[PDB]
């Protein structure tokens, strides 16, 4: 029983669409991933400096 | 924080913007006049060594020439930059509010439908009991005649 | 699954790091851009000084 | 009727005919209630009207827990696939596609969008800064070379050399007014195309005052219907006391007559 | 389940860090902007047309 | 693998409580006193708010 119910809790972790931040809709990890190119690009454009 | 605070925030941002969009446009103006200034001193400079044979007299005019050119685009770009410029970046920086206040007015909108239906609600329970008022009221009236009778 | 949750928990901290990294960088770009324009107000007075020609 | 009397009067449409009609449905309510009170017994009248109002009590009751209900139900619940295509769901249609009610955005997530956008601009700033520099340093060398080549002492290469200086001063000049020419188109081309957006935010805006507007009038007429109803009350009572005292002092004295 | 509820709130406080973050830098800008201008030509930018 | 998750668990915590805690109260510090030194120093420029003129 406790292995099943692990599998489901972050499967619906990972699948789960949420307004993080803005007018957008996202999962978790779309919205983890923007903000980590965002400073990634961010950084980029100081290392040109 | 009082429509107060979110409208000082809302002109913090746009100040924020209108300070920095500012400063960048004067940037890129610069650099863009670099670039061209780079540009014809690097296409100019084998030519400057056969002009030095030209009469003294047609120098001093052209170098006239050019002093009075220099001082009228100088008084165009400066007027470009102190009086068409400012008033362009402020009119874009109240644009970045847009997206805010829409999304207020969908809230609001949102909010006066819901109470246009709570009031049309409560009119109809209202007139729902005038009519059965009236109807009593007929009968009264109604039987005082077959008194009178 | 429960290597699926770690991996999250590790993005999370590596954002975070991300995030503070970039402020540090940018506090120390603009402590070095104040001590510069001390010193480049002294040179810029120079080359307009071209236009005294008279005699 | 009366329903109809108040969408007329919060819609200011007075379509001139209108008054014919009213006065026919006014007329066909009352012969209607006086077949009623014709037909019918007072005693079972006001039963029926007792509960007719049992009901329209036990109505709001429902639609006070219901609309409680909604409130709470803030989203986390999970779209439950329930089946049996049963009801028409016609109601007084049909209608409701538009639950895209996804969360309307908060002011704060906008205005953090709106921070995040500005942090945009300022490093485009600091980028284009540090190119400035480079093409500046580039020039002062580019110049100091050409002046270098002129210097052969010769009245002639002093004023070639102020010629050349005075060419480039202005052709970087107008490449600085081109420029700012050019930004300045960008800037309005972005506002412009911003233009209707901002008109379709200004009718919006009309329409909430509008909107405010109508709600405060239905506020009117339902302060008037209150007012309205306490009054009919008084009135049903006055006319009952009226009725018995005609029976009192004006027929049961016959009799003895 | 903590774990699940925890990855949740600890990212949305990554997202008012964020958020915080680019509010300081954009004043950071502005000010450093500010310095490097004569008062009255950024008084121009704010505020000129809105003076009598 | 029960000492493990719980491990990760409170790395998640103190990586949250080091956020709310200790960077956000620094950063909202500096924010607030950057946007009081710039009312005061316009309002000491114009003689009046500055957020009134752009209302």
């Amino acid at each position: 029983e406790t292995s099943e119910n692990i599998v489901d809790v972050v499967r619906e972790r990972h699948q789960s669409k949420e307004k993080w931040a803005g007018s957008t809709i996202s999962t978790l990890c779309e919205k983890m991933k923007e903000l980590r190119q965002s400073y990634e690009a961010f950084q980029q454009s100081s290392l040109q400096d | 924080g009082t429509t107060e605070d979110k409208c000082k925030e809302m002109m913090r941002l746009q100040l924020a913007y209108i300070c920095a969009k500012h400063k960048l446009i004067q940037m890129k103006a610069k650099s863009a006049s670099l670039k061209v200034g780079l540009q014809w001193a690097e296409n100019n400079a084998s030519v400057v060594q056969d002009k030095a044979s030209q009469k003294e007299e047609n120098l001093k005019v052209r170098i006239t020439s050019l002093k009075n050119e220099t001082l009228q685009i100088e008084n165009h770009t400066n007027s470009i930059s102190n009086e068409k410029l400012p008033g362009l970046v402020r009119d874009n920086a109240q644009l970045l509010n847009m997206p805010i206040v829409k999304g207020d007015y969908d809230l609001q909108m949102a909010h006066q439908t819901s109470c246009s239906s709570r009031q049309d609600l409560v009119c109809d329970h209202l007139m729902k009991q005038k009519a059965s008022f009236e109807l009593l009221q007929l009968g009264y009236e109604l039987e005082l005649r077959k008194h009178r009778d | 699954a429960l290597m699926r949750m770690e991996s999250l928990e590790a993005e999370m901290e590596e954002v975070t790091e991300q995030i503070l990294t970039w402020r540090e960088q940018q506090k120390t770009a603009f402590q070095m851009n104040s001590d510069a324009n001390s010193s480049c107000i002294t040179a810029q007075t120079s080359y307009l000084s071209i236009e005294n020609l008279h005699p | 009727f009366l329903r109809s009397l108040h969408d007329d009067s919060i819609s200011s449409s007075v379509h001139p005919g209108k008054e014919d009609l009213r006065s026919l449905s006014h007329q066909q309510w009352m012969s209607m209630a006086e077949k009623v009170w014709n037909t019918h017994t007072p005693n079972h009248i006001l039963a029926a009207l007792e509960r007719l109002t049992l009901n329209s009590t036990q109505e709001l009751k429902k639609l006070q827990f219901s609309q409680a209900a909604d409130l709470s139900k803030g989203p986390s619940c999970q779209l439950k696939e329930f089946s049996e295509p049963i009801t028409q769901s016609r109601s007084c249609n049909e209608s409701t596609h538009l639950d895209p009610q996804e969360t309307l955005p908060s002011f704060h997530s906008l205005i953090q969008e709106g921070w995040a956008n500005s942090v945009k601009v300022s490093s485009e700033l600091r980028r284009v800064q540090s190119q400035a520099q480079a093409l500046s340093e580039h020039l002062a060398e580019r110049i100091q070379e050409i002046h270098k080549k002129l210097s052969d002492g010769s009245e002639v290469s002093v004023l070639t050399r102020a010629a050349f200086d005075a060419e480039l001063r202005c052709v970087i000049l107008r490449g600085c007014r081109d420029a700012l020419m050019q930004e300045c188109r960008m800037l309005q081309e972005e506002a412009a195309g911003k233009k209707q957006e901002m008109k379709l935010l200004q009718q919006q805006q009309q329409n909430i005052q509008e909107a405010c507007l109508l709600l405060d009038k239905k506020q009117k007429h339902i302060q008037i219907l209150i007012k309205g109803n306490s009054s009919s009350k008084s009135q049903i009572r006055r006319s009952s006391v009226e009725a018995q005292k005609y029976v009192q002092d004006k027929l049961l004295p016959w009799p003895q007559e | 389940l903590k774990t699940d509820e925890e990855l949740a709130r600890s990212f949305r406080q990554i997202l008012d860090l964020s958020f915080k973050v680019n509010k300081e830098i954009s004043l950071q800008s502005q000010k450093a902007v500010e310095e490097t201008c004569e008062s009255a030509l950024v008084r121009q930018w704010y505020f000129d047309g809105s003076l009598p | 693998k029960a000492k493990f998750e719980s491990e990760v668990l409170t790395r998640l915590r103190n990586m949250r409580h080091k956020i709310k805690r200790e960077d956000l109260v620094s950063i909202e510090k500096i924010i607030a006193d950057r946007e009081r030194e710039w009312e005061r120093k316009w309002e000491k420029i114009l003689g009046k708010c500055p957020f009134s003129l752009l209302k």
